[PDB]
RNA sequence: UAGUUGGUGGGGUAAAGGCCUACCAAGGCGACGAUCCGUAACUGGUCUGAGAGGAUGAUCAGUCACACUGGAACUGAGACA
RNA sequence: AACAGAAUAAGCACCGGCUAACUUCGUGCCAGCAGCCGCGGUAAUACGAAGGGUGCAAGCGUUAAUCGGAAUUACUGGGCGUAAAGCGCGCGUAGGUGGUUCAGCAAGUUGGAUGUGAAAUCCCCGGGCUCAACCUGGGAACUGCAUCCAAAACUACUGAG
């Protein structure tokens, strides 16, 4: 589905020669309130139209997420680059509190408990690879149990 | 001169599943000979096999639910040279209960699961997922 | 410390109901509330991510009366109790005193009712209360001192009772005048407008 | 760094100095003033900053910063200095509170009187 | 309450020496340290040799720095 | 000697007394041996005025503890 | 570092001790930081921190140290007041 | 409890970005501003004013001083091919770590009991002042140290291979 979420726009530019050539580039994320994400990455040579990029690449290649309802499964910590992101699911009436870039992925996947805190270099482009590697590779257990359930996981 | 022999055996399975190994074979020890049966007890390897007579080694089989394989990581946690010991309140949880510790306690090698329920602390060695 | 001043401004730059005025007149007719406050108010666009929290807490905080230093004193009560902060913000401005006067009818405005307590006319168990901060339980008899029952704004505030309903938590009797708070108030007879995950995120940073 | 290595030399914590040297921990410094130059600033600017130098109850002879409109700083006189770091100048330190003691504050101003000591018409 | 130490010391008069080991941990790297202590035990026949493995014990004082005395010679 | 004597907790006006066991050279406010109850003048609704406990105060009194004027009497009416 | 570190004999004090003295002996401590320099009354606690920790010892409470500067004893249950 | 009458009683910083909230008028590299980026050369949403607006309120602002943010002294929780960072290379004392079978022991380790860890403070459930601050009853906690009892996997010590 689509519901929509813009991060980061900045102005890149290029030097050909007698001036210089700007154009800009735009973050953007899409979710569906429900587990389904997908981000996207677009330049073009107006604020107007390099959105709008960006949102026809995010509704493509998008990612399943095994959301335990309006939480997480356990505490992860995953990385990517110079960046590294830890997690870990909290209490009912805590809210989302995270920096900038992981408040967008992190709301429209439709978990609402999340309690997470980025470490290393800060780049709102390169977060969302180390939060993307951490929530794809969920497990969700198909168990008998927890405390049990360690028969019919693991040949899971 | 090797200064820890649990740290290698570890070794030896994580990167034998990155070569899509089936068999590992290692020296063994009646410490090692008794972490494999956990392994198993819980699920992780096939089976394992103490099979020589003056160099006794250790077959072990290996899994693959899918091109990935079933441990996903493994860390020694008591390294020579720190020895962690923990009672029963500080006692760790891997992953909120879904990967295991395994705890050397007063009454034998066992898991974080069982020692727990005994209520005997001890010694940490790994937190396989 | 009060607010005294304009009262339309106020719903006119959140841009909601927001009930602070008292008949049941006219909303946007007293009040033209169409646009922005001030000269500018024709150019918009893009409050920012800070500022979208801001216009939450300041919403909830304008609906009831409180001041800062009183609504932040009120959040540690909410983070002490277990579970559900939220929830627990709520229901510390629910049991109120010129709420629950409001919730019983016996005045138009909410400011109306912070002021027949503030001139002792109210009593909570038999005996009179002035304050305009009393917690009250859970079966706490409200009822009118007898000195002012025939005042005409409490008589009059009871035909605006008609466009309002019975919140099912309290119940009202129109001869003596003396209510009863019968419990707590549930998480669905209040708005779905005002929210509970922007007063808590932003009172972490 | 090892464990073994730290058990025998542990992490020593570096540590700062104040900004403010002169007014060893006070916030407020009174002195009588010397010198009133006019200097001119760095490379970016362009201006002509006025610059009092004071000599402190302390004994230190620092050079300070005055704010405002118009002074009416004749040498000899008592101030009341407090801390502030003017980026633009080199060397200066200070600033000067404006109404406390001689400096009388300004005139004809009426947007943040409480800064610079203008009262209420 | 009753020490062990072996000795060091047969220089002086009636009075012998121990080091006494000991595992402290340290308080916040959690590794346990060795950390000796050296007392001046009352000897008592002049009879113990460097190199001993003795046991100790805890009098009234006897000269000044010179409060524990000798149990008894457990091995050479 | 020791003695059994009364200390004061509480705001102006509305004081709240210790039935301590104290060494006579000592403050009010001080140290103290032990405590053993409380006295509440100003008691209204659910408080409590006298709250002794007897037990301590049969094991003080055989071994030499020297009442006060106050604590002649609250001993007394138990 | 030479009553310095032990031993012995005698004194001295409510009380063990180089506490003191007479001879004997040449020991004792030290890189696990002695010695020396610079600063500072310590503690239960306060202030931040998710936590580990980090700073800090106003009011309240416990302990120590002084009573213009440097000494000194008496009286006495108990002071070097 | 009664009487008088709406009478007896509102400021302060900020509005270019971080950062909630804006346009005209003076000024023209002057005066001036400033926590950092930095504005001012004749149209200044940054200086000085005027309207408007936002934050807080019997207070609001600056300065001084600590801890956070700082995974920026990293035990929990970092680094060393080129960004700062591997001694010019050896040998070796103190010290740190120890292949594999039994057997013993109980110093570490785990579990338990007792003595202690002053009261206050913090935390939890209550109770009093019209509410709250404040006062106060009962509990937990004070991570400790010591003495006993038991267990024996791993480390240590001991005996044999
Ligand atoms: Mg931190
Ligand atoms: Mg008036
Ligand atoms: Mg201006
Ligand atoms: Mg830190
Ligand atoms: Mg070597
Ligand atoms: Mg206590």
């Amino acid at each position: 589905g689509y519901i929509e979420k813009l991060v980061q726009v900045n102005r890149v530019a290029k030097t050909v020669k007698g001036g210089r050539i700007f154009a800009f580039t735009a973050l953007t994320v899409v979710g569906d309130g429900k587990g389904r994400v997908g981000f996207g990455r677009g330049k073009a040579r107006e604020v107007p139209a390099a959105i709008q990029k960006a949102m026809e690449a995010a509704r493509r290649n998008m990612i399943q997420v095994d959301l335990n309802g309006t939480t997480l499964q356990y505490p992860t910590k995953s990385a990517h680059g110079a960046s590294k992101v830890y997690m870990q699911p909290a209490s009912e009436g805590t809210g989302i509190i995270a920096g900038g870039a992981m408040r967008a992925v992190l709301e429209v996947a439709g978990v609402q408990n999340v309690l997470a805190k980025c470490y290393g270099s800060t780049n709102p482009v390169n977060v969302v690879y180390a939060t993307f590697k951490g929530l794809k590779n969920m497990q969700a257990p198909e168990a008998v149990a927890a405390k049990r359930g360690k028969s019919v996981e693991e040949i899971l | 001169s090797m200064q820890d022999p649990l740290a290698d055996m570890l070794t030896r399975i994580r990167n034998a599943q990155m070569a899509e190994k089936t068999v590992v074979s290692m020296p063994s020890s009646k410490l090692k000979a008794a972490v494999a049966k956990v392994l198993k007890d819980e699920g992780y390897i096939a089976d394992f096999q103490i099979s020589s007579e003056v160099k006794p080694q250790l077959s072990i089989e290996l899994k693959y639910f899918e091109g990935k394989p079933v441990i996903e990581e493994v860390k020694r946690i008591s390294r020579p040279g720190l020895r962690q010991y923990k009672s029963v309140e500080q006692l760790p949880k891997v992953r909120g209960g879904l990967g295991v510790s395994i705890v050397s306690t007063n009454k034998g090698v066992m898991t974080d699961r069982a020692a727990r329920a005994a209520g005997v602390g001890g010694e940490v060695l790994c937190t396989v997922f | 410390a009060r607010y005294i001043g304009p009262k339309c401004k106020l719903s006119r730059r959140e841009g909601t109901d927001l009930f602070l005025k008292s008949g049941a007149r006219a909303l946007d007719s007293k009040c033209k509330a169409e646009n922005v406050p001030g000269q500018h108010g024709q150019r918009r666009g893009r409050l920012s991510d800070y500022g979208l929290q801001l216009r939450e807490k300041q919403k909830v905080r304008r609906i009831y009366g409180v001041l800062e230093r009183q609504f932040r004193g009120y959040y540690q009560e909410a983070s002490r109790r277990k579970g559900s902060t939220g929830e627990n913000l709520l229901q510390l401005l629910e049991c109120r005193l010129d709420n629950v006067v409001y919730r019983m009818g016996f005045g138009s405005t909410r400011s109306e009712s912070r002021q027949l307590v503030s001139h002792k006319a109210i009593t909570v168990n038999g005996q009179t209360v002035n304050i305009p901060s009393y917690q009250v339980k859970a079966g706490d008899v409200v009822a009118v001192r007898e000195k002012s029952k025939n005042q005409l704004r409490i008589a009059q505030a009871l035909e605006l009772c008609g466009q309002r309903g019975r919140v099912e938590w309290v119940e009202v009797d129109l001869d003596k005048k003396a209510g009863t708070f019968k419990s707590a108030p549930a998480r669905s007879d209040l708005s779905a407008d005002i929210n509970e995950n922007l007063i808590v995120e932003l009172y972490s940073k | 760094a090892t464990i073994n290595q730290l058990v025998r030399k542990p992490r020593k914590r570096m540590v700062d100095k104040s900004d403010v040297p002169a007014l060893q921990n006070c916030p407020q410094r009174r002195g009588v003033c010397t010198r009133v130059y006019t200097t001119t600033p760095k490379k970016p600017n362009s201006a002509l900053r006025k610059v009092c130098r004071v000599r402190l109850t302390n004994g230190f002879e620092v050079s300070s910063y005055i704010g405002g409109e118009g002074h009416n700083l004749q040498e000899h006189s008592v101030v009341l200095i407090r801390g502030g770091r003017v980026k633009d100048l080199p060397g200066v330190r200070y600033h000067t509170v404006r109404g406390s003691l001689d400096t009388s504050g300004v005139k004809d101003r009426k947007q943040g009187r409480s800064k610079y000591g203008a009262k209420r018409p | 309450r009753t020490l062990t130490g072996r000795v060091v010391s047969d220089k002086m008069d009636k009075t012998v020496t121990v080091l006494i080991e000991r595992r402290v941990k340290h308080p916040i790297y959690g590794k346990y340290v060795k950390r000796s202590t050296k007392l001046h035990a009352h000897d008592e026949s002049n009879q113990c040799r460097i190199g001993d493995l003795v046991t100790i014990r805890e009098t009234r004082p006897l000269a000044k720095t010179k409060a524990w005395t000798l149990v008894d010679i457990v091995e050479r | 000697m020791v003695t059994i004597r009364l200390a004061r907790g509480g705001s102006k006006k509305r004081p709240f007394y210790h039935l301590t066991v104290t060494n006579s050279r000592n403050a009010r406010d001080g140290r103290f041996v032990e405590r053993i109850g409380f006295f509440n003048p100003v008691a209204t609704g659910g408080e409590v005025r006298l709250s002794v406990d007897q037990e301590r105060a049969t094991y003080w009194l055989g071994q030499g503890a020297q009442p006060s004027e106050r604590v002649a009497q609250l001993l007394k009416d138990a």
